[PDB]
């Protein structure tokens, strides 16, 4: 019975963790894009100056 | 006294049988009660996990 309950709770926790981590990965990718855009723009302006 | 001991041997055999019956009955009763309680708790735990 403990194995059954452990399997149920493990599958639920794995589903939740997978969704949370995929959302976090998408957000991190967006943040990285914004960071590199800002860095390259500032580099361009300082190089031009 | 020898005749008395002759009878006492059978008396002690019967007493040993009775003692074994009593001890095994008590032990099995307590063990089965605890096992049933554990089974019910496990099924409840499965439902609570769901």
């Amino acid at each position: 019975l403990k194995a059954q309950a452990l399997a149920i709770e493990t599958e639920a926790e794995l589903q939740r963790v997978q969704k949370v981590r995929e959302l976090e990965l998408v957000y991190a990718r967006a943040q990285l894009e914004l960071e590199v855009s800002k860095a390259q723009q500032l580099a361009e302006v300082e190089v031009k100056k | 006294q020898s005749e008395a001991e002759k009878a006492r041997k059978e008396l002690l055999e019967l007493e040993a049988l009775s003692m074994a019956v009593e001890s095994t009955g008590t032990a099995k009763a307590e063990a089965e009660s605890r096992a049933e309680a554990a089974r019910i708790e496990g099924e409840g735990s499965v439902l609570q996990a769901k």
